[PDB]
RNA sequence: AUUAAUAA
RNA sequence: UAUUAAU
């Protein structure tokens, strides 16, 4: 249960996973 | 019968949701089989011109449909043939479809788009636009041809003698040469011909945009049709039983005038909604018929 | 006239005949019997207890029947000798069946089918072995006890003023033998105490089942108002018919009965074709002989052009050999039971068969020949001893030039190098190194073992061998170095065949292989699985590619079996169509490796050409080849299964020295003997004066089998490329040799079996003649065989994987057996058991079956399913408790629950089952009673219902579903490197971890996923699930407590879940003639029920049907076989509405990769969220099952055509609430055509009055935006279907 | 022929009158 | 036991067969 | 949340459901 | 009493989702009894002119 | 290789909700293996100027895309050079990317943007718009190199 | 009495495909006894003119 | 209570 | 054992 | 997983 997500947290959570998941390919 | 790709209707039929139309709800419909029959007759009477002619149907227990009468009447003007030389089609299916078409040209007037009518009461008796382009080329005239696939083009040629020398007529569908073998993938990019070109002007004249995306971006599917009817025409039906040139080019004028001398055109009559799902499927043929090589012994 | 009330009183009198004295009343839910045993009080004597009571508890009852336990009478069965009321009769059947009991001196130790042996008082090693054969060979299993189908029967032929022949045989065994044999109520599979014969179980299943046959028989007949069936215009009796077929069976029932199914197939496939005036119904599709758009239109008659042609040699040799079966088939039964009896009137109806006409219009000869291809379910399950045979090397068919063997086997290597590049085409391709681990998922039990520790929690061990479980622990032990180079060809070495009960034939035998060997066939083979996988195609000889002609996936694609054999139809309609099906014998048997197996492994090599710089764990390509399928792998395999068995005498064994009868490594049945060896066997085992059976110990009798096997991956594929290959060369050959005779439509490969549509251009007998005898020939030289005598070349008739089709129209064969099965049943959950039951039901009724019958046998059924089921709770004083552990009451003493039969018609939601009354085929929810009971012509049917509506109590179901508590210890460790890069790079470091923490995935976060899989995969396995359910017992009694005899129907199902009791939110008018015009169909033979259903409604003619977002997602998320067992739509759904209206395609893509969801299936699901985002309402649908059975889906409901034809709705309705009035207005419009109703249209109405339309707004905004979405802060205000609410109804 | 089905409002007016 | 489908289905279906024959 | 249909009292007020029918009829 | 085709009112008046007007509030509704009286008095009124 | 920030294409190309284009459906996809070993070739090609070009190609199993036709006929004008002093790729995969701008430009055309078509039937053969910016620029001419990067 | 030839009325080109007649449903039909006398009737005015 | 509004339901949710 | 179709 | 259709 929560609040949900604006577009601007969300792309920053995401930009940070692909950024991750790019250095670990 | 192929269908094309689905992204031609996603981004130019339904290219905005917030507005349903007769074309929207056309486009996301599903044939039955008798329907696929209609088809099927549609594509053997175009196979065999002049010979065999179309015509409407309505069942007693059926009841008339706005958006498919506009849907057919755009769509009848671009798949048929009705004057010149030769027509595929009934006086009166003419005149149905012309009055279709009118319905769906005065659908969503508004003032910005003018329309300037004419004295007579006629259907589409009038000139749109801004320009003020004149609509009554439109109307069908089976002495000229003008409004259907006849119009300004050459569809009956003579070239070079023919192993059967009662029959030395080409038939060219949309102007089209049918000695070349064809790649459907890449075939018709860069291809038109009269008057698809001026229903897509009067379209556009009238503040159809999203059909005319449709119907600009449809073409090369309809000139690979009308070559693979081309070609079947002329290379599969060549024969002795072929009509003779001769009688070929009194069809049209016995049809006109009423004569009665010769045998008669054989009629079919279909529905109105095949019109659109023969329109939008391609007859591809995957097997030749196993008498091919042996018919000249037999007629011997 | 009331189906209701007749059946109450039948299963009433049921009820009153199995219990004697009961009280069971038609007006109240339950009844509940006590019942009495002393097994249980006379083993606590051993531990030191004592009782008042002795054994007056039983002269209490049994005759006096006064035991009362807190005013809860105790009662017991009726005795066998009482249960047919003593009747008698003088049946020839029954001195037939005792003529052919054998002696033990006449015994076969490898034999087939248990002939009938005798029971003796004395007990030596052969009847040990015989009583050893029967009690794994005769079970029942099933669901009820065969002493209730007994009186059952008993009060239907009381009813019905007709008695049965195997009642009969029944009644004359029981009143000279009485008890045949003790079966356990509460566990059907403990069999025991055979008194006369060890095959009474089986005598008495075949009588029951030949009843049942005549019941059904007699009523569809009678409901056609016809008095007897037509052979033509010659009048048959189906009665006599069915009782010569059950009296010559008797001495050897599956033996007979196996013998006889191929010549009364061959009958009715055969029956009509050469009549010269023909009757057919036409069809009409498109240009491909295999198309399903068909449409029918009317009957017709017209002569036949092939009327001459059946003088040919094929015919008569086809027929002769017919005929000789049967002959030897008669010999057999008057030799080994002493009788001269045979079957006069199949005789005489076969001699005629291909001029006789045969009429599909006409109900007298559709019934009969319905009724000829459904007899054969009498024997019921073909259980059987299947022994050990080695491949027989020096006979299997070399290479020569005079051969065709190298012919076929390059053509296969053609074929299959052929298929990747068409695999590849559709962007289908091997799997690469980085998918090793990961595709170990796409692979129940397996040739390895693990052991694991679990937790009990409101510390123990198991041992399991399944698939996931051994996966999970020990993956990484399969793709080593020393599991890949083992050989199983030794005696330390091999694997174990496996067996599996079918219907009718033999049992089938199942080849387990090792997970190290599937792997390297998964390698390499999964793209052809996929590739072949999808349905349709072109299946011109003409057409270049071959994914059409193999035809695997285009049976069972959707749920109905008319709509996916529309062709047959279609091409048994036309008179252009010749059609040839040839079937092969011991197929699989003659795959040998001169022309099998080596053509497919060279073809396999050099498709792998591209790919030889991929390692595969330092391993390259050929080498997994030979891992796959090399010599200790496939190849050359030792097989261990059933022992031989010799007979022998006791004096020359006990002569025999020691060291020969050493006990080996290898187990032997009980009343055999050890033998070391083989060979030493054989040099004393002798056949006449035998009182001794033995078999070695060693290993000497392992079979060793070079020849392909049912167990691999690609077993189909190959079979049916093969089989291409055959046919290529089928045709080439008959083209060669008689040019311009046949040409070639269609071509059909399946496996083992071939279809072939072609135009036949010749009338001459010797021109067809030549063209046969050039065929089998061709099929010979191949290296198979093919029967003459089955083999199937006619017009006018279609046969295709268990589907029959004769002159354009549809006759059904019923095989669904529904007294017994395969294996014991366990009722885990009784509601769900009953809800199939009830679609079987459906489908037998769809297949020509008795709908009046159907009902009173689902009526008998869910009395008795759940009674037995208590043995711990004692109800006294109203109250539903735990017994106490010793006392002199209620020790001994059980609690017996029957339902009553009405049951049936109570909506799921209220303890019932989901069954309407006026057609089995329509469910009967909530809103569906009441709008029943809201109309005036179903008041006499629904009178009895009202009554008990209330008062069902809740059903035994210990897999509740929320189970939670097994905690296991062990952990998994194989997640690390089996999972997909998303994951693994998110647990590359934890500050991703704690950002993902935010997001939305919960359950399947990449953090907790691993528990997650393990919990579903333990809880997956059986005996955890028995171990878990120890308790439930005092859950159900706290059910049984707070139970409270009060029903009500609600409108909203849940928060965001709707159903079609939404339907009632508006009134609903019927108004507006339609068309009255019948529509035709090609499936006859059906109850009027579903025949005016078939004619008010048509046939489905659209492809499609509409699709709500549930499904659809389920359907996307079925492509991820990995994740298909883990990843509901419901859990999708929740991520997405979880997620708010302003999301890019990108960032689901990437959480639903975040989520272990495959790439591809991710890309799916964002792009039709994408595309639906405007009319995206966030609801979800609740179907109870409506209009997803058999029959529901051949009718033209559920589709556009239909809501556009029958519906008129609002326009302000959001996509789920019209796929709810939809689905109301379906059913309705079902139940208006079974009633008899006028056709009309269905109108939702709503007038200009402000109260109702305020109420109907209240309700949306309600439903749409309910309280606890908006305290948690779940709720968009931004979306499109919530501002839309603002002024819908103002 | 039957008569109209009346929905779940309707009823309720119907139980509240008596 | 009587026959559970009523006269007036029965009547139809007795009626499109006579229209068959 | 949602409105409750008791099925006793639907059964008791049958006969009121029947007239009004046939009154709209 | 017959009602015209459905989908005339589909694509003329409800076209457009977004917006609302007082015909589009008028499409979705059904007479009363006296409603359909008044409509009976109508073309009665219609067939004897005056 | 390295993505650019999606917000460019969030405030973009999918700016608004009700509607949809090519560019739209297209930035919803992600290369598989063989598109991106294509997109190395594109590099190599680049890195050697006029040594290596490059030419179009349609897979067997494949059927063709308009909408990737469309997006292809501008991003091909701006990645490549096609005449001038050297070339990227060969005449027919510039007479194709030229065939592709043209049905892009005419795609939703209406009324208020004025079109007169030239004297021949020659793609890009056309002035646009209010101002009439002439289209005969832009097809491909390789001793010039006008409409490419060079 | 002779019935005229059915191909008059309809043509067959194909299996699947086949011309509509302009009377099928009185073409189908068949007279009751009383229409059989009248046609009697009929016969009888034409063979005995005035 | 009294039906709601979708103007003041972001208003409350918003908080 | 293997693939599907419904139910959960 | 449950049932059933098929191989």
């Amino acid at each position: 249960s929560g609040p949900l997500l604006s577009v601007f947290a969300l792309q920053e959570i995401m930009q940070k996973v692909r950024q991750v998941q790019a250095d670990y390919m | 019968y192929i269908a094309p790709n689905p992204r031609i209707s996603s981004i130019t039929l339904t290219q905005r949701i917030t507005t349903t139309g007769p074309f929207a709800i056309l486009t996301g419909s599903t044939p039955t089989a008798q329907q696929l029959n209609d088809v099927r007759k549609i594509y053997l009477a175009l196979m065999f011109p002049g010979q065999i002619i179309l015509d409407l149907k309505i069942d007693p227990g059926e009841r008339m449909d706005p958006a498919v009468r506009m849907v057919a009447g755009v769509v009848g003007h671009l798949l048929f043939t009705a004057g010149g030389r030769f027509t595929n089609l009934t006086q009166n299916m003419a005149r149905q479809l012309d009055i279709a078409l009118n319905d769906y040209l005065l659908y969503m007037y508004n003032t910005r788009v003018q329309v300037n009518y004419g004295p007579t009461g006629e259907p589409l008796d009038f000139q749109i636009g801004r320009n003020q382009y004149d609509c009554n080329v439109f109307r069908a005239d089976f002495a000229t041809g003008t409004g259907y696939n006849g119009w300004a083009t050459i569809d009956v040629e003579y070239r070079e003698p023919a192993p059967y020398v009662h029959a030395q007529r080409y038939i060219r569908y949309c102007g089209i040469d049918s000695r070349e073998l064809i790649n459907p993938t890449t075939y018709g990019i860069g291809m038109t011909y009269h008057c698809y070109n001026e229903m897509l002007r009067m379209l556009v004249a009238a503040g159809k945009d999203s059909e005319a995306a449709y119907f600009r971006s449809m073409l090369p599917f309809h000139m690979v049709r009308f070559a693979r009817i081309n070609q079947i025409i002329n290379e599969d039906l060549h024969s002795v039983f072929s009509l003779p040139d001769d009688m070929f080019n009194a069809l049209l004028p016995d049809l006109i005038a009423g004569a009665h001398q010769n045998a008669d055109p054989v009629v079919l009559d279909v529905s109105w909604i095949s019109l659109w799902f023969a329109f939008n499927r391609s007859f591809e043929p995957t097997h030749r018929n196993e008498m091919l090589e042996v018919a000249p012994l037999i007629e011997s | 006239v009331a189906i209701t009330v007749q059946g109450a009183q039948l299963i009433k009198r049921v009820v009153e005949r199995f219990y004697p004295g009961i009280a069971f009343n038609i007006n109240e839910g339950a009844c509940y019997i006590y019942k009495f045993s002393d097994h249980i009080r006379r083993i606590r004597m051993k531990h030191g207890t004592k009782y008042r009571r002795q054994a007056e508890e039983i002269i209490r009852n049994i005759s006096l029947r006064k035991e009362r336990l807190y005013g809860i009478p105790v009662l017991d069965e009726v005795e066998w000798k009482y249960v047919f009321d003593g009747q008698t009769f003088q049946s020839y059947a029954f001195e037939v069946y005792v003529n052919s009991i054998l002696p033990w001196s006449e015994l076969d130790p490898e034999e087939e089918f248990l002939r009938n042996y005798r029971v003796s008082r004395e007990m030596t090693e052969v009847e040990k072995f015989i009583e050893f054969r029967a009690k794994n060979e005769m079970q029942i299993y099933g669901d009820i006890p065969i002493k209730v189908w007994c009186c059952f029967i008993n009060e239907l032929s009381a009813e019905l003023k007709h008695v049965p022949l195997g009642m009969q045989v029944m009644a004359d065994f029981v009143n000279r033998f009485d008890s045949p044999f003790h079966q356990g109520n509460r566990d059907l599979s403990n069999l025991e105490d055979f008194q006369v014969a060890y095959t009474t179980p089986l005598l008495f299943e075949m009588c029951c089942m030949e009843s049942i046959l005549e019941f059904n028989i007699k009523m569809r007949m009678r409901e056609e108002e016809i008095s007897a069936l037509e052979f033509g215009d010659m009048k048959v009796d189906p009665v006599g018919l069915l009782r010569e077929f059950f009296i010559l069976c008797l001495p050897h029932p599956k033996k007979i009965n196996n013998v006889l199914r191929a010549p009364y197939s061959w009958f009715v496939k055969m029956w009509g074709v050469g009549a010269d005036p023909i009757v057919v119904l036409q069809s009409t599709a498109g240009d491909d002989r295999n198309s399903k758009d068909v449409f029918y239109d009317k009957f017709r008659t017209e002569p036949n052009r092939y009327k001459a042609l059946f003088r040919s040699s094929f015919y008569n040799e086809s027929r002769r050999m017919n005929e000789e079966k049967i002959l030897e088939a008669v010999k057999y039964s008057q030799k080994l039971g002493s009788h001269d009896r045979r079957l006069p009137l199949f005789e005489k109806m076969l001699k005629t068969v291909y001029t006789t006409p045969f009429y599909p219009h006409k109900s007298s000869n559709m019934i009969l020949a319905s009724f000829l291809l459904s007899i054969q379910t009498i024997t019921g399950y073909g259980r059987a001893w299947v022994k050990n045979v080695s491949t027989e090397f020096d006979k299997q068919l070399k290479p020569n030039p005079s051969n065709l063997v190298q012919d076929v086997s390059d053509l296969t290597r053609e074929f299959f190098k052929q298929a990747y590049v068409e695999a590849k085409e559709r962007r289908e391709e091997i799997v690469k190194p980085e998918d090793l681990y990961t595709s170990m998922l796409r692979l129940t039990s397996s040739g390895f073992s693990t052991e694991i520790y679990v937790k009990k929690r409101f510390l123990i061990k198991i041992n399991s061998r399944i698939k996931a479980l051994v996966i999970f622990t020990k993956g990484h032990t399969v793709f080593t170095d020393e599991e890949l180079h083992k050989k199983y060809n030794s005696v330390e070495l091999y694997q174990t065949k496996g067996s599996r009960d079918v219907p009718i034939k033999a049992t089938r035998t199942i080849y387990s292989i090792n997970l190290s060997v599937l792997v390297p066939q998964l390698i390499v083979t999964l793209p052809l699985n996929e590739y072949f996988s999808r349905v349709g195609g072109i299946t011109s000889p003409d057409y270049k590619k071959i994914g059409g002609k193999v035809i695997v996936g285009d049976l069972e694609a959707t749920g109905s079996r008319v709509m996916d054999a529309a062709d047959c139809f279609r091409n048994s309609a036309d008179r252009d169509i010749f059609t040839i099906a040839i079937d092969y014998s011991e197929y699989d048997t003659h795959l040998t490796r001169h022309n099998f197996r080596t053509g497919m492994l060279q073809g396999i090599r050099e498709a792998m050409a591209p790919y030889r710089d991929l390692r595969y764990e330092g391993y390259t390509l050929e080498q997994i080849i030979d891992f796959g399928y090399g010599e200790g792998r496939v190849a050359n395999t030792l097989w261990n299964g059933k022992r031989r068995l010799f007979k022998t005498t006791f004096d020359a064994y006990i002569r025999l020295d020691e060291s020969e009868r050493d006990k080996g490594s290898f187990k032997v049945p009980k009343g055999v003997l050890p033998v070391s060896s083989v060979d030493v066997a054989n040099r004393i085992a002798v056949d006449k004066g035998f009182d001794t059976l033995i078999a070695a110990t060693d290993g000497s009798d392992l079979a060793l089998i070079d020849t392909h096997l049912s167990g691999e991956n690609s077993t189909l594929i190959a079979n049916s490329m093969h089989n291409m290959a055959i046919g290529t060369l089928m045709q080439r050959e008959v083209g060669r040799e008689q040019p311009g005779v046949l040409t070639f439509l269609s071509e059909q490969y399946v496996g083992d079996d071939t279809l072939f549509y072609t135009k036949l251009h010749t009338t001459d007998t010797k021109v067809f003649d030549k063209v046969a005898a050039s065929i089998f020939d061709t099929v010979a030289k191949c290296g198979h065989e093919a029967s003459p005598s089955k083999t199937m070349m006619t017009p006018y008739s279609v046969e295709k994987t268990q589907t029959h089709a004769k002159q354009g129209c549809y006759v059904p064969q019923d095989r669904m057996m529904i007294i017994s099965s395969e294996r014991r049943k366990d009722i885990e959950d009784v509601q769900g058991y009953v809800r199939s039951q009830v679609q079987t039901m459906i489908t037998k009724v769809s297949r020509g079956f008795c709908h009046d019958l159907a009902q009173l046998i689902l009526m008998l059924k869910t009395t008795f399913i759940g009674a037995w089921k208590m043995k711990r709770t004692i109800k006294e004083d109203a109250m539903y408790r735990d017994r106490k552990f010793d006392s002199n009451d209620e020790d001994g003493f059980t609690l017996i629950q029957i339902r009553n039969p009405l049951a049936l018609y109570v909506p799921i939601g209220w303890n019932g089952y989901g069954a309407h009354p006026a057609a089995l085929n329509i469910v009967m929810t909530e809103e569906m009673y009441v709008d029943s009971i809201m109309i005036s012509k179903l008041d006499e049917i629904m009178a009895p219902i009202r009554r008990i509506v209330h008062d069902i109590p809740p059903c035994w179901n210990e897999t509740q579903g929320d189970k939670r508590g097994l905690i296991s210890a062990t952990k998994m460790s194989f997640f690390s490197k089996m999972a997909r890069p998303a994951v693994q790079a998110a647990l590359s470091d934890p500050q991703i971890i704690n950002l993902v923490e935010e997001l939305p995935l919960g359950e399947f976060s990449p953090g907790r996923i691993s528990r997650t899989m393990m919990h579903s995969a333990l809880l997956k396995e059986s005996s955890a699930r028995t171990l878990l359910s120890s308790g439930y017992e005092l859950e159900y009694q706290k059910a049984l407590n707070s139970w409270i005899t009060q029903v009500s129907m609600r409108l909203g199902e849940e928060s965001g879940v709707i159903s079609t009791s939404y339907a009632k939110l508006f009134d609903v008018y019927f108004e507006g003639e339609l068309d009255g015009a019948p529509h035709m169909f090609p499936d006859q033979n059906l109850s009027p029920q579903f025949y005016i259903q078939k004619m008010m409604i048509g046939p489905r003619v659209s492809s499609r049907v509409r699709n709500s977002y549930v499904d659809r997602i389920d359907v996307i998320l079925r492509k991820d076989v990995v994740m298909r067992g883990f990843i509901t739509a419901n859990t999708i759904l929740n991520v997405i509405e979880k997620l708010g209206t302003n999301h890019s395609v990108g960032d689901l893509v990437t959480v639903f990769t975040l989520m272990n969801i495959e790439t591809r299936v991710a890309e799916e699901l964002a792009e039709y969220m994408t595309s639906e985002k405007i009319r995206f309402d966030a609801l979800k649908l609740l179907k109870k099952g409506i209009a997803g059975d058999e029959f529901t889906m051949s009718l033209n409901v559920a589709t556009q055509d239909f809501i556009d034809t029958y519906l008129a709705y609002p326009y302000q309705l959001t996509k789920t609430e019209v796929d709810a009035i939809s689905l109301y207005c379906t059913q309705m419009i079902m139940l208006r055509a079974a009633l008899g109703l006028p056709k009309k249209k269905m109108k939702i109405v709503v007038t200009d009055d402000a109260k109702k339309r305020y109420k109907i707004r209240l309700q949306r905004f309600r439903t749409h935006v309910p309280k606890i979405k908006v305290l948690k802060k779940l709720i968009d205000p931004n979306r499109m279907t919530v501002r839309n609410l603002e002024n819908q109804f103002v | 022929d039957s008569g109209p089905l009346l929905s779940v409002f309707a009823l309720q007016e119907i139980m509240q009158k008596v």
